[PDB]
RNA sequence: AAUUGAAGAGUUUGAUCAUGGCUCAGAUUGAACGCUGGCGGCAGGCCUAACACAUGCAAGUCGAACGGUAACAGGAAGAAGCUUGCUUCUUUGCUGACGAGUGGCGGACGGGUGAGUAAUGUCUGGGAAACUGCCUGAUGGAGGGGGAUAACUACUGGAAACGGUAGCUAAUACCGCAUAACGUCGCAAGACCAAAGAGGGGGACCUUCGGGCCUCUUGCCAUCGGAUGUGCCCAGAUGGGAUUAGCUAGUAGGUGGGGUAACGGCUCACCUAGGCGACGAUCCCUAGCUGGUCUGAGAGGAUGACCAGCCACACUGGAACUGAGACACGGUCCAGACUCCUACGGGAGGCAGCAGUGGGGAAUAUUGCACAAUGGGCGCAAGCCUGAUGCAGCCAUGCCGCGUGUAUGAAGAAGGCCUUCGGGUUGUAAAGUACUUUCAGCGGGGAGGAAGGGAGUAAAGUUAAUACCUUUGCUCAUUGACGUUACCCGCAGAAGAAGCACCGGCUAACUCCGUGCCAGCAGCCGCGGUAAUACGGAGGGUGCAAGCGUUAAUCGGAAUUACUGGG
RNA sequence: GCCCGGAUAGCUCAGUCGGUAGAGCAGGGGAUUGAAAAUCCCCGUGUCCUUGGUUCGAUUCCGAGUCCGGGCACCA
């Protein structure tokens, strides 16, 4: 299946290791799943301090 | 066997078999130190023994573990894991590849022999294994490759070419 | 296995040929009836049967054969002779 | 499992007080209540009729101190039980023994009462509690443990039990800080002030 | 008293009413994921690979069945070191007991797993053609012999696993003999059928001074019943496909023999030509069934994981033996694949038992402690085994509880954000002040789960018998895996205990800045094109809380399969 | 473990020979529009893997450290 990479920023790259959620974009006639940012392979993504659950960055330690 | 060797401090058990060998490193389906059996996440220490245990030959404990990076240790020995995925993989893009390169290989450079004694010595290539497996990763640059193809000047009437973009 | 039960296992042998001599003892004398029910020879089938009756039944209650087994062959047979009489 | 925060804008939320802050000062006068719960408190929502529904909610359980889950749990009782479900819902709530403590007047605060009782200062029926939400039994007593009996907040927070109405349904000395439960409260023993019934609804939906 | 309960919303249009799909609020999970993380109670935990599996444990037990004793402990006691009575050198089944072995019982239970299974299963209600060890009621018996094996030696094959030949021997092992009936067979008369002992003590009686004898206990064989379990037969119920319509030749009956514990094509031989099928046969696809769980107001729709009844499987395929019972999870024989050992002739093994490795996966734990509790196995018992079970460990994994503080505190502090810059707000929040100390933490104290069981004594029955023995009171020392228990008391100090989502409408909650159809959000409508309440950031806000989200999953809403309830 | 080579503006790519960092595509800019497209006129765009050393010129020399593609080799 085609997968939609949520947030800006991603390190992918052709082979890697990433998850897939459910759910849909609507907007791209075809992706139907999203790559769960902040767990495996795939990146947290990159500086972000609201709603971060979604996109998996860690808390900010500072 | 009585032998010891050195290992960054925090390995696993996995990790060790690559120093027996790279190949008994993907034979690896047991493992056990003292007796006691332990998984793949062991992290070895103060020379303790191993009791190593096998079978065949697989991606083994890293076919996703080491790949995923976790439990597994090393950007090193994992290496041998990685490539060993790879020439399967590779196996079929070197068919793949003869493919397309044998397209522009005949399209614009003309030939298989010409094609061969370019790679052969141009850009690092060891054997027609990789020379053949090349746009099954583009490992080369290619194009940069047509251009390692296409590196033959006669250019006089070219001269003609730059006397124009000149004017 | 791996069990001093395991010892089971050599007692059935120890037991099988012991219970299996008997079967083929009593077939035999079962067999005899029908050669003899096949003889027509009534008074001779009769002595087979009265030479086979405490052999069958003896097995029964020793435990080899049930009994229902026995007076199902006593019966049947003695049908079969009282009408080859 | 408690608010543990700014306790005072709960009240402007509401707009009205939840008796959560009692200790001296008569009107909240360091709140501008019902005014302002946050930057546009200024604002003058219309506010959706759903959002009464919800807004009934968050009244009742902010009062108490009941948290969602409980409290819903606590509807459910009001389900199963018998009678009006908001009835009972409400003396279910009144039941909860912090908040009978607080209405015996010891602790000056309902989650100050709870201060005490989790502190395993208090005794029912001649018997040491910990838990706030137990469920206070018909016809019951409970008396500040000897160990911190009477001492310090007490008397202070007992002094202000003649500030209040002082409930029918509860029994109390003082002098054994005894606090004799009886019948539960009536619907109309209760502050009313507050609509069941919508509740009622909300987990009805 | 034992059911008294049923909500709608967004969205097509310029607008409306229709029809009508898509989506949402709820309930819920054997969950995973992300962020985050205090403790506790309780439950739960490999849904994929019925994939392969190292190691340890998961079934042993009985001397009160037997010859014997391989060990230790003693006691009769040869002979010895010398403290001539200090131990000892040491011989001894002779006693407590017990290596190995014969025999009883158990291993067919317990535990696992859902592959197979569309009925040969299961659920329900029926029935007849049966068996049923252990347990139990009843009645009788329990006589009289003999022949072997193992053990054990000798020799001996073989690396091993594991046997070979020769003798030796016991038994509640085995096998005749006599004795049988309310037993079987038989119309009847007739015929046949079994088995044994062992243990405690104790008189006088009697010794080949083994003992016989007595009485107590139990074991033994038969037969009629009880109960329990088990096989079995029928009606109805028990998925999806007609883009599967014909399926069947042991097939459908009978007869006759055989076979089963038992009915029967259960199986053979001959005879009949039937049997099933649109109220779905056959075939294909999928699935273990149910009590139930889920949701729903109901009827229904999905599910059947934990606890429980049933069923089937036990590396794969197949068969049978022993036995009451298996066609046998940790038994056997055979074939296959596979792993291991090999002296390469030949052998060994099956975690889908508890844990545990690897593997697959989004994903699910400890190679823990224990026989103290119940239950089970054996033993009269005392006991022994028990990965059943009981507990502990492991993860927020679900449900539930509690805490991360309480009271005061206006000067509306600082800093932060908005400002129509004069303020507002953050916000009584903080600081500061005065308190309380569940749990954390430290140190004392400390029920219950414990009943039994052993020793003694008395009595009561038992007999000849004070005694053995059994039954009961009384007395003694005792038995806790968990466990520095739960719970309680003292202690120090607020000390160590708050995240997550959301904030354009649905739908709780707004502003400023950055970006400018870019970057990005999105469940639905949609937002983003240089003034964005929607993207990112800040503040503020709402909801929830040690959780919170996201996705997946079922039902509800959906009267969008309508029987209730539609066209 | 040793040996051999790839890393160049945002993407793809040129290079380079110890000497004074470019082409192409998007992208942005200006005209026009509310903002796009079409059309019209302009254009930039890189610590050369890092880093120091030989460096007036290293980007082409050199390892040290990076990842990356091959090859042999530890088979206890």
């Amino acid at each position: 299946v085609t997968s939609y990479i949520g947030g800006e920023g991603h390190n992918l790259q052709e082979h890697s290791v990433i998850l897939i959620r459910g759910g849909r974009v609507k907007d791209l006639p075809g992706v139907r799943y999203h790559t769960v940012r902040g767990a495996l392979d795939c990146s947290g993504v990159k500086d972000r301090k609201q709603a971060r659950s979604k996109y998996g960055v860690k808390r900010p330690k500072a | 066997k009585g032998d010891v060797v050195d290992l960054p401090a925090g390995s696993t058990p996995l990790d060790f078999a690559y120093h027996i060998h790279s190949d008994v490193g993907h034979r690896c389906i047991g493992a056990k130190i003292g007796g006691r059996i332990v998984p793949f996440t062991y992290q070895l220490q103060m020379g303790d023994q191993i009791e190593i245990i096998t079978q065949k030959q697989p991606n083994p404990s890293r076919d996703w573990l080491n790949p995923n990076l976790g439990y597994v240790t090393t950007s090193r020995g994992r290496s041998k894991i990685h490539a060993w995925f790879r020439k399967q993989d590779r196996d079929k893009n070197i068919l793949a590849g003869r493919q397309i390169l044998d397209d522009e290989l005949e399209h614009l450079g003309i030939s298989l022999k010409e094609a061969e004694k370019h790679l052969l010595p141009r850009y690092n290539f060891n054997d027609v294994d990789e020379l053949l497996a090349a746009i099954g990763g583009g490992d080369i640059r290619l194009n940069q490759m047509v251009n390692f193809l296409q590196s033959q000047f006669n250019k006089p009437s070219a001269e003609e070419q730059d006397a124009a973009a000149l004017k | 296995n791996i069990k001093s039960a395991k010892k089971r296992a050599i007692q059935s042998e120890k037991a099988r040929k012991h219970n299996a001599s008997r079967r083929s003892m009593m077939r035999t004398f079962i067999k005899k009836v029908y050669a003899a029910i096949e003889a027509g020879d009534k008074a001779a089938a009769q002595k087979a049967f009265n030479e086979m009756q405490p052999i069958v039944d003896r097995q029964a209650a020793k435990g080899l054969i049930h009994k229902n087994k026995a007076a199902r062959h006593k019966a049947n047979l003695t049908a079969q002779i009282n009408k080859l009489a | 499992a408690r608010y543990l925060g700014p306790k005072l804008k709960l009240s402007r939320r509401e707009g009205t007080d939840l008796f959560l802050k009692s200790g001296v000062r008569a009107i909240d006068t360091k709140c501008k209540i019902e005014q302002a719960p946050g930057q546009h408190g200024a604002r003058k929502p219309r506010l959706s009729d759903y959002g009464v529904q919800l807004r009934e909610k968050q009244k009742v359980r902010r009062i108490y101190g009941v948290l969602e889950r409980q409290f819903r749990n606590y509807y459910k009782e009001a389900a199963r039980l018998k009678g009006n479900t908001g009835e009972n819902l409400l003396a279910l709530l009144e039941g909860r023994l912090d908040n009978v403590v607080y209405r015996m007047g010891f602790g000056a605060t309902r989650a100050e009462a709870r201060q005490l009782v989790s502190h395993k200062a208090i005794m029912v029926n001649g018997r040491v509690v910990n838990i706030a939400s137990y469920q206070v039994s018909p016809n019951d007593v409970v008396s500040i443990r000897e160990k911190a009996k009477k001492q310090s907040r007490v008397k202070a927070a007992l002094e202000l039990a003649e500030q209040r109405e002082k409930p029918t349904w509860l029994e109390v000395d003082a002098g054994k800080m005894e606090g004799t439960f009886k019948r539960k409260p009536e619907r109309s023993d209760l502050s009313a002030d507050i609509n069941e019934h919508l509740i009622v609804e909300l987990y009805s939906k």
